[PDB]
């Protein structure tokens, strides 16, 4: 009687919401890795890409209009994603608490045969949340991880995104944090790119292997690019 | 009766195929519910308008045939006479109700499906236009009335707010399964019914009739109600009504479940009367609901007149002395769909098509009779309205030939009916013109036929010296108040023949034999 | 109650009508509106005047004969009821009530308040049915109809054919009636085989009979005695779009006999 | 048997044609208000938008090619819309001629309950037709409502659309005509945005309120923007 | 929701052989609960999905399927089961080899029911 908003009523509907938001977030992650691949072209190309993100369709759309629409869509997707993930994590925790040997163990010898997707997904999701916060504070705003006099904020229509990236991955702690988050995001994609198709019902025996391979390809590409960026910056390949 | 019960299944199949929105279960299949007093759940229903959906399916089939050109529909056209040529019903004489035009139609067969005559009692549950003009004209033309005194009533009907009202809205008779019938003990009580204490409430049907507790048959309970209202109680706007109280049921059962059982009924009662039955007792009063009588028909649904077939409530047919619930719809659909198409074909195959046109002398005589009757009705210009005469006739028939009948009362009614008919034909006011939309003329014709039919009704009630079904004689009843049949002398169908004298019709007995269901 | 009535009085279709004023000294609040009209008719007959003519058979809000535009609203001020179901307790002492017939080109006025509503019959004749003959029906339980679909088809099928939707529609359109029948037949599996033809034919008939178009105003649902929703009109619109996609052409319209 | 052209055969089909053309015209009206919102950004931004409308997709598309495609689509939509509106208006007028107390009155009393969406739609549609004609003659061609030497035509790739806007809403008669047309277009949108979903059957009990709210939002935004433009120009906020 | 005595003839509604085979694959569920036990979330998604797929694949379960799935899913939420992370351990340990395509079918049914605005009924309270 509420319509599509009846999805919030069931756990399966919450997983459908997470599947749609994860579709949006996987698209953004792939496009963001593709955009950040331009740092190897040079500071000019990377800064041109940064400036053109804001001028997306400028002759028709005002400055930062499409960028702000995308930012709002991303914020809504990530908020729905985290809300549904927290709800379902708490539901599964309650489902496990009553019958359990301990608060850290369920069975005496439980043997997993279909992977450890729950552990990796939940822990990596928490890590990705913290990393997104630290990332927006780090590269978008420059208020963390920067010595005084290294971050150049976008003034007017000239961008120093390349300089910010080069001076960002200098502290090995930040590089290690980015690398760990990229490992857990690689696991996140490796499971979720197939899991969103399975959660929406767009899966069967024939396409199961194809969707698993697509998830593997997406996760591998994103992982390789997103660990190439900070390692190249820290080791001196991008300067 | 066996033919009706046998073709009921085809009736339901046809109705489902036509798209009648019967109640369904969650699995997609049909849902059955039980009537009052029935031991099986054999009834298929729409929510509360099953008759509406059945007639809508039949009307959609009729519209399909009208579009196909096989059926010519003449709405707002009232058949005023039957033309019998060479002994066969070979046409009808009708009047257009808008232009007033008298038309003559000739046919190889004539079917009368004009419903019952329950409006001979002025106060009834039937539609305002329901009449007996067609069947009375056929009876005067040669058709035999089979048991004209067989009338069914409804126990629960919303009473009238004054002498102006002539229609009692039919409420479901399951309302008596959860209510208590009473009137104030004092004849004149100005207190609110909910303010009247329990000791001062005359809980009749409970103080009297201890047997059949809270499930008294509709006839006994309604006779008690009419006797109570005739003694003078003043509970209703005119004193005609009894309190069906739901207060103790609401205290006992959950008001939510009582709502789930009677919500539509309570909403309709509050709309009609302006009183919520959740706080005040509801008022009910008996009204004549059905007529199991009508023109006598044989197994082929054909009347005494060859070529005249009577179907539905207009014939006597399958209901005997009491119509069961959901049987009038069943009988009508059976006759229309699965019986008459065979019997009318059987009749027509033995006769030559055509051969009779509307220029025959019989058509001219019938048309002249109709025109003279209409002109006479318009020319009386009396001081009394048509509804006044109809009200007098209905009150006399309800008091004398209603649920309680006796020889003295029936003789009094047989004396009074010719007097009312003469007063009608000398002192009635029918305004307007014939060639116009004169509704007063339609009412005048219907009441003119009713005044003749009521005499035959009273004569048949007087002749049947027994009680059976709806027909109740006070001289023949069990100590419990039930009907007491005389199967030795009255086990027959009484078909009455119009002899030209309204007070002396000829009785024809059609003997009844029961090889399968033994009378008990 | 003292009640003033401005009643439309028209001698016939050709004669132009006028509003006539009738004062009722005593009106019972429990008395129905049609009962008050009957009392006025008796008073007129006693005074020698011509009684007011109006359509009425059942007086239960089921048949659909009653058709009165009372004080600007079809079937009276109260919604979800008919003229016969309207009682004088809905009015106040000294009130002026304007009684009118349906005003539509496809609904000719025959008398004071009587209206010719055969255009609805011709709309039904143009495919508002299931073309099943007698004796050919399978078993009643052969085709399963879900309870929700049956409930919606009964909501649509509960249409008394009063024509108040045409009367209160500013365009004089039969959209609610046609939509109700189309939705009733379309929601059942028996109405599927000819549904996409039916709607087109029915819509064409409503165009041929002389009804207006649907501006989606919604007065039809507001004044409908049976509370038929605009979802029926949406269902008809979907059916007509799908039939246009299938290239469904309307048949020859039903000509009056 | 003629396919979708059968829509022309029925009044409901004409209403569906109007629903589709109104979808197109509502999209154009929203995009037009969004584009004209750049007057507050400045003359440079407004003239850049005007030039980029013609130079739309230029690396792949010729000059004014996409603009001419859009103009042809708009002309077809508005011609079908006006044709179907006239046909339906004449049909609904014929539906009331026979039974009516007067040529200006249907009933001696007709209390309406569901609104007045037949006076507003038709009268505002006639007003919008006249306004579109006058507006094309006014701002697109500058042949009406302009003192000599005040209107500058597109010269090659330079555009003086901002100057035309500033010198257009100087006569208060033009401002009043624009404001009245915007009021009736606000009514048009407030009804038709929901009515076009109802006409295509994309409506039910659950989404009726949602579509009503969407229509309200669209009408309010368009009305606010399209009355802000000429009021600001006339009062001196845009100069 | 079919009562006794109202059933039509057994051959009235044709069920394709592949649909019957899939519905028998789903219907072959012994209710052991090993899917809940091996699922790291303790979810009954395999059992509920098997029943939903069994009834949805037959023409007799069509009238009430989009309600049923929602209700069944809601009941699994009310009874205290976890959610499906699509791990697939339940199908690994299932004695009758119920595939994860049953869970995909349930997901499709629930999405379609949400598109229809299907509201779960009141949960079945333990007696
Ligand atoms: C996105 C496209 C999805 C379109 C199809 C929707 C789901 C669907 O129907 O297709 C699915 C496959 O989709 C898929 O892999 C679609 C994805 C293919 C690989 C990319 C699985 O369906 P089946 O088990 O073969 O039959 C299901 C039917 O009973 C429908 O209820
Ligand atoms: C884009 C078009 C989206 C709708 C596609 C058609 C879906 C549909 O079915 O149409 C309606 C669209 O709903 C709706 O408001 C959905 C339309 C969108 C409203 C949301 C706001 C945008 C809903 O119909 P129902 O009564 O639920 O079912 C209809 C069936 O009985 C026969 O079709
Ligand atoms: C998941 C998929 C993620 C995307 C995969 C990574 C993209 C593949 C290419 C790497 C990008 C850097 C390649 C450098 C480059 O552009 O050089 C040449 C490489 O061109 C190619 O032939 C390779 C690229 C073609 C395929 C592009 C695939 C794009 C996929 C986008 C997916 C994400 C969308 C959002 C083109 O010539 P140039 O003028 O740029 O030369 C250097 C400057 N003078
Ligand atoms: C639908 C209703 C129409 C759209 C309404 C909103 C559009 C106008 C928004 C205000 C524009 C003011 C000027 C631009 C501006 O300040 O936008 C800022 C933020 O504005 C937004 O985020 C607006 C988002 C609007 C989304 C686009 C709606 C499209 C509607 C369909 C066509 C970006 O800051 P900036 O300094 O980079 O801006 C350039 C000027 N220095
Ligand atoms: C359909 C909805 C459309 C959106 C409507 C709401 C959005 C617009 C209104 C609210 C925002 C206010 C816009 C006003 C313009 C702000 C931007 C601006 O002026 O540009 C500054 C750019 O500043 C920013 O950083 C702009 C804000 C963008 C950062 C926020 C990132 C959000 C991330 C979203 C995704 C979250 C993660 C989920 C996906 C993984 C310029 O910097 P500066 O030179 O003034 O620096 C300070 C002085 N040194
Ligand atoms: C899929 C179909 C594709 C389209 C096919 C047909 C259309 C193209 C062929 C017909 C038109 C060809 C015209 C080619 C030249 C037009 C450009 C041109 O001449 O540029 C001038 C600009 O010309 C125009 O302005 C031409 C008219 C364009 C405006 C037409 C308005 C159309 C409105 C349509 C929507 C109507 C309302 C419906 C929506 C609410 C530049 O200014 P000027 O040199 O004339 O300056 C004069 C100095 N004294
Ligand atoms: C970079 C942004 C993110 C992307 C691209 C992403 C992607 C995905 C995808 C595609 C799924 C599968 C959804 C499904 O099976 O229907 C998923 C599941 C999940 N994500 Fe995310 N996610 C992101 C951020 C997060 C964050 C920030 C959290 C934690 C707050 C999180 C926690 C989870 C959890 C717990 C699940 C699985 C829950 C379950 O399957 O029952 N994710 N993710
Ligand atoms: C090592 C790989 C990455 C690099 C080099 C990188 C680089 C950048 C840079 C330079 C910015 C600032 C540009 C801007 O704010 O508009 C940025 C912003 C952002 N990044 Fe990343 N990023 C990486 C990984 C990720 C990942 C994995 C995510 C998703 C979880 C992500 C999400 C974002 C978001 C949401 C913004 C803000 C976008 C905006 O403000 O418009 N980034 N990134
Ligand atoms: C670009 C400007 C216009 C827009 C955006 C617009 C939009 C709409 C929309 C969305 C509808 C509802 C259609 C439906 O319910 O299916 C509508 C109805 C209507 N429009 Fe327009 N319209 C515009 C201009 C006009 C014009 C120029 C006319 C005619 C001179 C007009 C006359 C009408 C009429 C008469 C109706 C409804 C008629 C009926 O339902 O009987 N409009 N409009
Ligand atoms: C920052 C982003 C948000 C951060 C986290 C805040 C959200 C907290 C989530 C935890 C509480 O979760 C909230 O309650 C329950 C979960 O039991 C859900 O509610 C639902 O739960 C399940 C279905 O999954 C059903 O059994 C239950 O009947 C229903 O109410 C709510 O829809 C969710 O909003
Ligand atoms: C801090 C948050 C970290 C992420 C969630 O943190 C944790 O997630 C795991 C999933 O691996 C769940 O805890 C886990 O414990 C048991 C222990 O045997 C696992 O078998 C099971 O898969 C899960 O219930 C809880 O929901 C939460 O305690
Ligand atoms: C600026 C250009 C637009 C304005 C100029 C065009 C205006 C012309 C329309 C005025 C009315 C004539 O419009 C014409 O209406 C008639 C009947 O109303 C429609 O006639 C047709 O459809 C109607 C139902 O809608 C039925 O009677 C029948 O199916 C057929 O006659 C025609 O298909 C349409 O062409
Ligand atoms: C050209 C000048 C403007 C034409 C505007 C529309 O034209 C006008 O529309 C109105 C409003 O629907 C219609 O007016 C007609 O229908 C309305 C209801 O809709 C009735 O209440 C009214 O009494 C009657 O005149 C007519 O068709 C026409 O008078
Ligand atoms: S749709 Fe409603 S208003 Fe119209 S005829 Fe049917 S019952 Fe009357
Ligand atoms: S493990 Fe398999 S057989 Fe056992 S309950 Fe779960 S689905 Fe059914
Ligand atoms: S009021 Fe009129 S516009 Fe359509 S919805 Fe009813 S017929
Ligand atoms: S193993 Fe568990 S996570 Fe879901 S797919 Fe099966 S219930
Ligand atoms: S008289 Fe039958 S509906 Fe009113």
């Amino acid at each position: 009687m509420t319509g599509v908003l009846t999805l919030t009523r069931t756990s399966v509907g919450k997983k459908v919401i997470m599947a749609l938001t994860g579709f949006v977030l996987v698209g953004f992650v792939v496009f963001h890795m593709y955009g950040n691949l331009k740092m190897y072209q040079g500071p000019e190309v990377y800064n041109a890409y940064a400036a053109g993100l804001r001028e997306l369709g400028y002759p028709i759309f005002g400055h930062e209009h499409l960028l702000w629409i995308a930012r709002f869509i991303l914020l809504a997707s990530v908020f729905l994603h985290i809300w549904a993930a927290t709800s379902l994590t708490l539901q599964s925790r309650r489902s496990l608490q009553a019958s359990s040997i301990s608060t850290v163990r369920r069975y005496g010898q439980h043997k997993r045969q279909s992977g450890y997707a729950d552990y990796t997904m939940r822990f990596g999701g928490v890590l990705i949340f913290f990393f997104i916060i630290y990332h927006i504070l780090h590269l978008t705003f420059g208020v963390v991880g920067y010595e005084p006099g290294q971050f150049i904020h976008p003034h007017g229509d000239v961008y120093e995104t390349y300089n910010n990236v080069v001076y960002g991955f200098q502290n090995p702690l930040i590089v290690g944090f980015y690398l760990l988050t990229m490992v857990f995001l690689a696991l996140h994609l490796y499971h979720g790119v197939w899991s969103m198709f399975q959660t929406l019902g767009w899966n069967n025996r024939t396409y199961d292997r194809l969707l698993r391979g697509l998830a593997i390809v997406v996760a591998a590409a994103v992982f390789i690019g997103n660990i190439s960026f900070p390692l190249a910056v820290y080791f001196g390949f991008v300067a | 009766v066996y033919r009706l019960a046998q073709v009921s299944v085809n009736i339901i199949d046809q109705c489902v195929a036509q798209g009648v929105p019967f109640a369904r279960e969650y699995g997609g299949l049909l849902d059955n519910r039980s009537f009052g007093g029935a031991q099986v759940a054999r009834t298929f229903y729409a929510r509360g308008q099953t008759g509406q959906q059945l007639l809508l399916g039949a009307y959609q089939a009729l519209s399909r045939q009208i579009a196909a050109g096989t059926v010519k529909m003449f709405p707002r056209t009232e058949m005023l006479d039957l033309v019998v040529v060479d002994g066969r019903a070979r046409g009808i004489i009708t009047r257009d109700m808008v232009t007033g035009k008298i038309t003559r139609y000739a046919a190889d067969a004539v079917v009368l499906a004009t419903g019952g005559y329950g409006n001979v009692f002025y106060l009834s549950t039937n539609a305002k236009g329901c009449n007996a003009t067609a069947i009375w004209r056929a009876h005067r033309r040669g058709a035999f009335f089979g048991n004209p005194c067989f009338t069914q009533i409804h126990p629960t009907c919303i009473p009238v707010s004054g002498e102006y009202q002539s229609k009692l809205t039919l409420m479901s008779e399951s309302l008596r399964n959860d209510g208590r019938i009473w009137v104030p003990k004092k004849k004149g009580d100005t207190r609110r019914p909910q303010d009247i204490p329990e000791s001062e409430r005359d809980y009749y049907l409970e103080e009297r009739y201890p047997s059949f507790g809270n499930l008294v048959p509709r006839d006994i309970a309604s006779r008690a109600a009419k006797q109570v209202c005739d003694e003078g109680r003043g509970v209703g706007p005119g004193g005609l009504g009894v309190y069906l109280d739901f207060a103790d049921a609401i205290k006992r059962l959950g008001r939510q479940k009582i709502a789930e059982r009677y919500g539509n009924l309570f909403d309709m009662y509050k709309q009609i009367t302006g009183e919520d039955p959740y706080e005040t007792p509801m008022r009910i009063y008996p009204a004549v609901h059905y007529t199991m009588g009508g023109l006598w028909v044989d197994y082929n649904l054909q009347s005494t007149i060859p070529g005249l077939f009577v179907i539905g409530e207009a014939n006597f047919s399958d209901h005997g002395a009491n119509r069961l619930g959901a049987s009038a719809l069943m009988q009508g659909l059976a006759d229309g769909y699965f019986i008459l198409p065979y019997t009318i074909a059987n009749f027509l195959a033995q006769v030559k098509p055509g051969g009779v046109s509307i220029d025959r002398p019989e058509f001219a005589e019938a048309e002249a009779e109709i025109n003279q009757r209409i002109q006479r009705l318009l020319s009386i210009r009396g001081k009394r309205t048509v509804d006044s005469f109809h009200r007098e006739l209905g009150k006399l028939m309800w008091d004398k030939c209603g649920m309680a009948r006796n020889a003295a009362g029936l003789r009094e009614a047989l004396q009074r009916i010719p007097e009312i008919r003469a007063e009608f034909w000398e002192n009635v006011n029918v305004p307007g013109e014939a060639n116009d939309l004169n509704q007063a003329l339609e009412k005048a014709g219907r009441v003119a036929d009713f005044l003749e039919l009521a005499e035959l009704m009273c004569l048949d009630a007087l002749h049947r010296e027994e009680s059976c079904g709806g027909h109740f004689r006070e001289e023949y009843q069990t100590p419990d108040g039930e009907a007491l049949r005389n199967d030795e002398q009255f086990s027959y169908v009484a078909a009455w023949e119009f002899t030209g004298d309204l007070a002396k019709p000829r009785l024809h007995k059609e003997p009844l034999v029961f090889e399968y269901v033994k009378p008990t | 109650m003292k009640i003033t009535l401005k009643i439309w009085r028209q001698k016939n279709r050709n004669t132009p009508g006028e509003f006539k004023t009738y004062v009722m000294d005593n009106v019972n609040p429990d008395m129905s509106f049609l009962e008050m009209l009957d009392v006025l008719n008796e008073d007129l007959m006693s005074r020698g005047e011509e009684p007011v003519a109006f359509d009425h058979d059942c007086r239960e809000g089921i048949c659909g004969m009653c058709s009165l535009m009372i004080n600007g609203v079809a079937h009276g001020p109260k919604n979800a009821i008919t003229t016969c179901q309207l009682h004088m307790r809905s009015f106040k002492d000294g009130d002026t009530i304007t009684v009118e017939p349906w005003r539509a080109s496809a609904f000719p006025i025959l008398k004071d308040l009587v209206v010719d509503r055969s255009a609805f019959d011709r709309i039904i004749q143009a495919g508002g049915y299931i073309s099943v003959s007698t004796g050919s029906a399978p078993d009643a339980n052969t085709i399963p109809v879900s309870k929700v679909a049956a409930d919606r088809a009964m909501d649509a099928a509960a249409c008394i054919g009063c024509g108040a939707c045409v009367a209160a529609c500013p365009n004089g359109s039969a959209m609610l009636f046609t939509a109700a029948k189309v939705t009733h037949l379309a929601l059942l599996p028996q109405g599927q085989p000819e549904r996409y033809q039916r709607v087109v034919n029915m819509v064409a008939q409503a165009d041929f009979e002389g009804f207006g178009n649907c501006t989606n105003i919604g007065e039809c649902a507001a004044v409908c005695p049976k509370e038929i929703s605009l979802e029926t009109i949406a269902q008809l619109n979907r059916d007509l779009v799908m039939a246009a996609l299938r290239g469904i052409e309307p048949n020859t319209p039903i000509v009056p006999a």
